[PDB]
């Protein structure tokens, strides 16, 4: 049941945008908002709006008084002395709910009129017509105007909808929660070279009557919430999708052929998010936007989904494909389960953000294997213990502080911060793979389509929400629906891994006993770590011993130490036979390394993942020779290469290796073996004997038969020895000698391998090729031996570092000439001047890095050059450094780079708070209480990156270094 | 508490069966006046009154065991109950050598495999007035 | 841009029971069966009844139920309906196990003493296997109950023919073919409860084969039997702990008493001894009261616990135990443990059945006998 906090309810809303404007970023326009009150003596109604000037309101054709505040554009006062960090995170709380409308709250609060309290009272229909005007703004529409001379549409400018969660008060005045679903009818006049793309179907595109502009119309009768509305304009070339015919993609000039090639895999996205729920696409047309200087890489709204420029690639472009794939498949699953579905308060968001993310990851298994899914869920379960044992936990559900831990308030998506945000998403798909785990994948799929039919139903009736409403899911709707499917509740499962914010630690050692034939298993958790939490339920346990693999299950209540196993024979150890694995197949294992008294060889705590843990597992080392060499799981193979970089022995350099020269082993779990094997290689000098690690098999593997030095053609066609072959010399760079020098017979097979590379032969591109090449240049740099400190002039520079350096000279001057593909090798090699300079090779000048963070530049090569920037201003304790980051935070046209420095400037932080630096003035901290403060207060992600900055470097007391 | 459900199955004369076939897919309640069921405290004997006529009836033990599934799907069926009885309309009597479908007839005679070494409760009624008794004397004997 | 998953090297290549069934609750799932309820398993008599509406002697009408199952099945639709429309698990309580609701089949089996059978609250499905005929086929006869598969590799001992289909009940207990045939013209159903008689009218009834078991029945003082008995008294004892309503939970022991009689009590203590100690003065005297360190299992705990199947292949092999024991080796061959364990095995390879034998169901040459013979 959803009752609204609002005392109102909305039914259509008529959004008009004229006269835009591209030279003076200007709209006008009116919007028309159709309310029901529901309560009688209505008198005040309150909207949401930032940015837009209200010229007149007029309710039911009479003019009516408005009255705008915004709390929260100077949250505290100028003249408060005050400094510390939970001050301002209490009172930006409280002005976010100040204006918020899941709160019956409102910036624009209208008056109703006298005359129509009689037609209020006696609940009939009120129309309010607003018009409004946003003068050049800061927030919600980017204008993208580049500065070449011609028409607008002839220099390729464009505007688009920015933001996240609910941002659609930045462009027109409306209800902006998602729970207040409308019907929609959008007009757009636009100039008649340019196309105006939004949500709905187009049903008519007129003319004006001097022929100058054209006005689109489009209809939405599918009832969305204000925030699921957008909008791009622009010169858009359009490509109708040959497979699918209601899906139009949208591309900015002479960028068809990429539109082309990359739009083209879209309808098996399509195909497989309509076959595993049994739903078709809800909406009657779908729309790909991609543009410049996007606010995120994908966003999607309802029936629409804006993408950046830099997906595009060609079909030559490999090590992009995937990731540009997996974009376009999450914003699919978005627009299935955000905006078709959407949300019932704050609270229940974990529902829909873990619904996308599972059946993402359905997709993604599918399409790239089980494998690739295994890694992939590993990789995010130890984001998300990394991230909960750094700082407190991530709370799915919380009751309306319920987490108190933290910096931030988690009431509001506006006040969380952007890692929060990030490992929130993260942990809502990993639950929802628990309950996955619990009920099984059929009835779960079961459970979305119920959703979904039941949101279907709704969707096609006119009852002014009398039967909207069952388009909003809820925790306790989603849980009952749940129970409805299987009869199985999950209230143990919801109560331990969304209610409660912490991940679980477990320590493991074995004893075998030889006289009773039994494994002594000793599991025991740290709960007393911040982060922590104490496991009780039951945990499944895979034991790989002679006669097979055998799983049991270990009852953990919380006074359990030991957990005694029974175990099998060892007659396979009697007479030679095949060991029987995990899957049905069986292998001869060279059983020497083996005790003679156990017949276990592998044991692994958890193997399924099925609990959000991290585990500590006291192995042999011939037993994670086994579990590398001869297991059927990547994510063994993957923890068994991590545990193996503690037991340097040569027989783990015989294992790893033997993993390395193996095809038909995953390719991901190769390419962590050649950094183990550099590890390792390290880890025993004065004792390898002969070439250096992976040398003799990279010539093996990938140089020709009858030249060991020359290397083969490139030619790309595999995929596999192709990501293998350009992550070899990275490792292979981070080979030591016993003088702590890179050895000069691997800096010359990388300088070799740079020569005489010969690209004019495969389908592919070399770009990515090359820049792990600089990068494998980059990692061979040790610090050099300055004398009484000695000005690093160009005589006195290394003899290894001179041809490092003219090669990486001559790389990023042929890039000036011959670019890449996004400009890769100009990334890799500001990376290696960044590596040269840290050491002491180069000077430490910024004026390079500072030259190529300028506006004009490619995006990557921006922020790559204002990482160099913030590295080079932490190590040198530079002041005009900071202040010119801190100016690009305030005023640079992209927003994301704005974002992106305040990410980089706490990651990699000038100082910390227990730091004496000279970079602790009052002058700075009154600085940074202004940028979150003010300045910040139109992006609502550079105020919590604000927030976040203050936080690291001053705490979440009062600034220390202050009268 | 809840007690299982006991069903039976009831045969009729096949004229009476016609009547109450039609008055139950009818579906009025003037069927629960016309069919009427008093079991005797034999517990073997009854008469079922059809539309008020009198028939003679024996609860008999049937061969095999039926189950009665219900569904809502028609896809997955739940036992609902287990019979064994059937109320005949018209001790080894109160046995019936048939069974209900047509394949099965003759069951217990033909299809059904017997092995063999009532007795036992006449053994310890023996028992008991040997116990009750002073002096026994026992012979296993010839033809006499 | 492709898969890149080697998957063909790491990986070469369903039943819901009603919640009265999964919980073991005591009507469906008895704690102890005597030897006279041994002696009538799953042939429960006509019991008399002593208190209520059919207790008193005399004629008792009988009462159609045909608005109570339209009623019923209109209830049921319009929750389906409610609740999204998909398919919906529905059997949650006991009073949705009566026969008064829903369409009922019936099942007669063709032998006297199956090796395993279903409990009443199980559930089982009905799967038709069709082979399809050699090239061309029209597609599968079509059938009204269960659903359709497509069956290279025959399930039971002999194969399909091409263009045959095959019904069968497919549980985790057994595998059987069945037949259907049309109702006699004569039999009705009678449900009798305290209240009064129902009738309904049967129109589909199954005969089902020899069954193909599945799971397997253990031995008499097997290490799985002794096992089973622990594990179902416990399961049993934390399910009294959960019904108690005082504050520190605590049962009594005449209660356990009265659920297993022939426990011996040093069984019960056992299992009593650890999570529970005996009060015998002051407060709680004469209970068992719960520790307050034990956490009792929540219910899917006791769920995992034991197994509904498990209870199944229990109550056959002391039932069996019973009428061996009644009957003063080749009846030893057929007991239910024996060709369990031959049936499992030579659906491993393990070993070949002598299909004509004394194992033999029906006493002649019609049905198979399940026990082992070497393959050599």
């Amino acid at each position: 049941g959803f009752e609204s906090p609002r005392p109102y309810k909305l039914t259509h809303q008529v959004v008009c945008i004229n006269n835009i404007n591209f030279q003076r970023k200007s709209v006008v326009g009116f919007v028309e908002l159709t309310i029901f009150p529901t309560v009688a003596n209505l008198n005040r109604i309150k909207l949401n709006s930032k940015q837009c000037r209200i010229y007149r309101v007029r309710i039911n054709d009479l003019e009516a008084a408005f009255i705008y505040n915004d709390p929260t554009l100077e949250v505290c006062h100028s003249e408060s002395k005050q400094r510390n960090l939970n001050y301002f995170s209490n009172a930006y709380a409280a002005a976010v709910s100040a204006v918020d409308p899941d709160a019956g709250n409102g910036e624009l609060c209208i008056k109703v009129p006298s005359e129509l309290w009689k037609h209020v009272d006696e609940l009939k229909v009120l129309k309010i017509h607003i018009n409004f005007s946003l003068d050049q703004p800061k927030g919600g529409l980017h204008f993208v105007v580049p500065s070449v001379e011609g028409s607008m549409a002839e220099r390729g400018a464009h505007v688009f909808s920015c933001g996240y969660q609910n941002s659609t008060r930045f462009w027109f005045p409306c209800v902006d929660s998602y729970s207040e679903l409308c019907t929609w009818k959008l007009e757009f006049t636009v100039d008649a070279a340019m196309v105006a793309v939004s949500n709905g179907d187009l049903v008519e595109t007129v003319y004006t009557h001097d022929m100058r502009k054209k006005t689109f119309h489009y209809m939405l009768t599918i009832p969305t919430a204000a925030s699921n509305i957008s909008l791009a304009i622009g010169p858009f070339e359009i490509l109708v999708d040959p497979y699918m015919h209601e899906v139009t993609h949208f591309c900015l000039p002479q960028l068809l052929p990429l539109l082309k090639h990359t739009t083209s895999y879209l309808h098996e996205v399509f195909e497989f998010y309509e076959e595993i729920l049994t739903c078709r696409y809800p909406y009657s047309c779908f729309k790909t936007v991609f543009i410049d200087e996007a606010y995120v890489e994908v966003a999607a709204y309802a029936s629409m989904s804006i993408f950046s420029t830099n997906l595009l690639h060609s079909a030559m472009i490999i090590d992009e494909t995937p990731l540009t794939r997996r974009c376009l498949a999450q914003s699919l699953a978005q627009q299935f389960f955000g905006c078709f579905i959407s949300r019932m308060s704050w609270s229940d968001e974990w529902v829909l953000k873990g619904i996308s993310g599972y059946i993402y990851g359905l997709w993604m298994k599918k399409t790239f294997g089980v494998n690739e899914y295994r890694h992939w869920i590993k990789e995010e379960l130890d984001k998300i213990v990394a991230y909960e044992l750094k700082t407190g936990g991530v709370l799915l559900h919380p009751i309306f502080n319920p987490a108190s831990h933290l910096h931030f308030s988690i009431k509001h998506p506006h006040t969380l911060s952007w890692e929060y945000y990030s490992m929130f998403q993260c942990k809502a798909h990993l639950v929802m793979r628990l309950i996955e785990n619990r009920i099984s994948m059929e009835f779960m799929l079961q459970v979305f389509n119920k959703l979904l039919s039941l949101a279907s139903t709704a969707s096609s009736q006119k009852f002014q929400s009398h039967m909207w409403s069952q388009m909003l899911v809820s925790t306790s709707g989603f849980l009952k629906s749940i129970s409805n499917v299987s009869g199985k509740d999950i209230q143990p499962l919801i109560k331990q891994w969304v209610d409660q914010s912490g991940v679980v630690k477990f320590y493991g050692s074995f004893a075998f006993n030889r006289k009773r034939n039994v494994l002594e298993l000793e599991i025991k958790q740290d709960y007393t770590s911040p982060g922590t939490q104490k496991y009780v339920g039951p945990l499944k346990v895979t034991v790989q011993e002679l006669d097979g693999s055998f799983n049991h299950t270990l009852q953990i209540e919380e006074n359990s130490l030991k957990h005694d196993i029974p175990c099998h024979s060892k007659s396979r150890r009697n007479k030679k036979k095949k060991i029987p694995l995990m899957n049905g197949e069986e292998v001869d294992m060279d059983l020497s390394a083996m005790d003679a008294d156990s017949p276990l060889l592998w044991i692994r705590i958890d193997p399924d993942m099925s609990v959000l843990r991290k585990v500590e597992f006291e192995q042999a080392d011939f037993m994670w020779q086994y579990q590398l060499r001869y297991e059927r799981d990547v994510v063994a193979q993957q923890e068994s290469i991590l545990a193996l970089e503690k037991f340097p022995t040569p027989a783990s350099r015989l294992a790893l290796t033997d993993i390395l020269e193996q095809e038909q082993c995953f390719y991901r779990v190769r390419m962590s073996a050649c950094f183990c094997l550099a590890k390792i290689a390290n880890s025993m000098v004065s004792t390898w004997t002969g070439p250096p690690a992976m040398k003799s098999l990279f010539t093996r593997m990938f140089c020709c038969k009858s030249c060991p030095n020359i290397v083969k053609t490139n030619n790309f066609m595999s995929f596999q020895s192709y990501f293998l072959q350009k992550t070899m010399p990275v490792a292979m760079a981070l080979l030591r000698d016993v003088h702590n020098l890179c050895p000069k017979e691997v800096l010359t097979f990388i300088l070799d391998l740079i020569k005489y590379n010969d690209n004019r032969k495969n389908k592919f591109s070399d770009n990515y090729y090359r820049a792990e090449m600089i990068d494998a240049l980059a990692n061979s740099v040790t610090p050099a031996v300055s004398v009484n400190n000695e000005v690093r002039t160009l005589d006195n520079l290394n003899p290894d570092v001179r041809l490092i350096l003219e090669e990486i000279t001559r790389f990023l001057n042929m890039e000036k000439l011959l670019p890449s593909y996004r400009h890769t090798i100009t990334v890799s090699c500001l990376r290696a001047i960044r590596v040269l300079q840290k050491n002491g090779h180069v000077p430490s000048d910024p004026a390079l890095f500072k030259s190529y963070a300028e506006y004009g530049h490619f995006v990557d090569i921006r922020i790559a050059a204002l990482e160099a920037v913030v590295d080079y201003t932490k190590v040198d304790r530079s002041y005009e450094e900071l202040q010119w980051l801190l100016n690009m935070i305030q005023n640079d046209p992209v927003p994301y780079v704005r974002h992106k420095i305040l990410n980089m400037l706490t990651k990699n932080p000038p100082f910390t708070k227990n730091m004496e630096s000279p970079l602790c003035n009052e002058a700075l901290v009154d600085q940074l209480w202004k940028l979150m403060n003010s300045g910040t207060s139109h992006d609502w992600r550079l105020r919590c990156g604000a927030v976040d900055l203050y936080f690291t470097l001053f705490g979440l007391s009062r600034p220390s270094c202050l009268p | 508490p809840h007690e299982l459900e006991s069903q039976f199955i009831l045969r009729l004369p096949p004229e009476y069966a016609s009547t109450v076939r039609r008055a139950v897919q009818s579906g009025h309640v003037n069927l629960k006046d016309r069919l009427t069921i008093e079991l005797h405290p034999d517990g073997r004997h009854g008469i079922v009154r059809v539309d008020r006529v009198p028939l003679a009836s024996k609860l008999v033990d049937l061969p095999c065991v039926m189950e009665s599934l219900k569904t809502i799907d028609k896809k997955t069926f739940y036992k609902t109950a287990d019979i064994c009885q059937m109320l005949v309309s018209t001790e080894k009597k109160f046995i019936w050598n048939h069974g209900i479908t047509l394949p099965l007839k003759n069951v217990r005679k033909r299809r059904f495999r017997k092995t063999a070494k009532d007795v036992e409760k006449e053994v310890k009624r023996l028992l008991s007035t040997d116990a009750e008794a002073v002096s026994t004397r026992w012979e296993i004997i010839a033809e006499d | 841009p492709w898969n890149l998953s080697n998957d063909e090297y790491y990986y070469p290549k369903i039943i819901q029971h009603s919640i009265p069934a999964v919980e073991l609750r005591q009507p469906f799932f008895p704690t102890h069966m005597g030897p006279i309820k041994l002696r009538q398993f799953h042939r429960p008599p006509l019991k008399k009844y002593s208190f209520g509406a059919l207790s008193q002697p005399g004629p008792h009408s009988v009462q159609p139920l045909l608005k109570h199952i339209k009623k019923k099945a209109k209830m049921r639709e319009q929750e389906r309906q409610a609740s999204g429309g998909g398919e919906m698990f529905f059997m949650r309580t006991p009073q949705d196990l009566t026969g008064k609701d829903g369409d009922l089949i019936l099942a007669e089996y063709s032998e006297e003493n199956g090796p395993l059978m279903m409990q009443v609250g199980m559930a089982t499905k009905i799967k038709n296997y069709y082979k399809r005929k050699p090239g061309k086929d029209p597609g599968a006869p079509d059938c009204k109950y269960g659903e359709t598969v497509y069956c290279h590799t025959s399930p039971f001992l002999g194969s399909l023919h091409p263009g045959q289909l095959l019904q069968a009940f497919e549980n985790n207990l057994f595998r059987a073919p069945i037949y259907l045939h049309k109702m006699p013209e004569t039999d009705f159903l009678i449900i009798r409860t305290r209240q009064g008689y129902y009738i309904r009218e049967l129109v589909d009834i199954f005969v089902v084969g020899q069954q193909c078991p599945l799971f397997e029945v253990p031995g008499p003082n097997s290490k799985r039997a002794n096992t089973h008995i622990r594990d179902f008294l416990q399961v049993f004892i934390y399910r009294l702990f959960w019904k108690s309503k005082d504050r520190p939970r605590r049962i009594r022991m005449e209660d356990i008493k009265k659920a297993f009689p022939s426990h011996s009590e040093s069984s019960i203590r056992k299992r009593l001894k650890l999570c529970a100690d005996f009060k015998r003065t002051g407060m709680d005297s004469n209970w068992w009261v719960l520790k307050s360190d034990f956490r009792l299992p929540t219910e899917e705990e006791i769920r995992a616990m034991v197994s509904p199947e498990q209870c199944c292949a229990y109550y056959s092999m002391i039932a069996a135990e019973q009428r061996l024991k009644d009957a003063g080796d080749d009846e030893v061959r057929t007991a239910p443990w024996n060709t369990t364990r031959a049936f499992i095995a030579a659906m491993k390879g393990k070993c070949l059945l002598e299909v004509t034998g004394v194992a033999d169901p029906t006493g002649c040459g019609e049905g198979f006998s399940y026990v082992k013979i070497p393959n050599k």
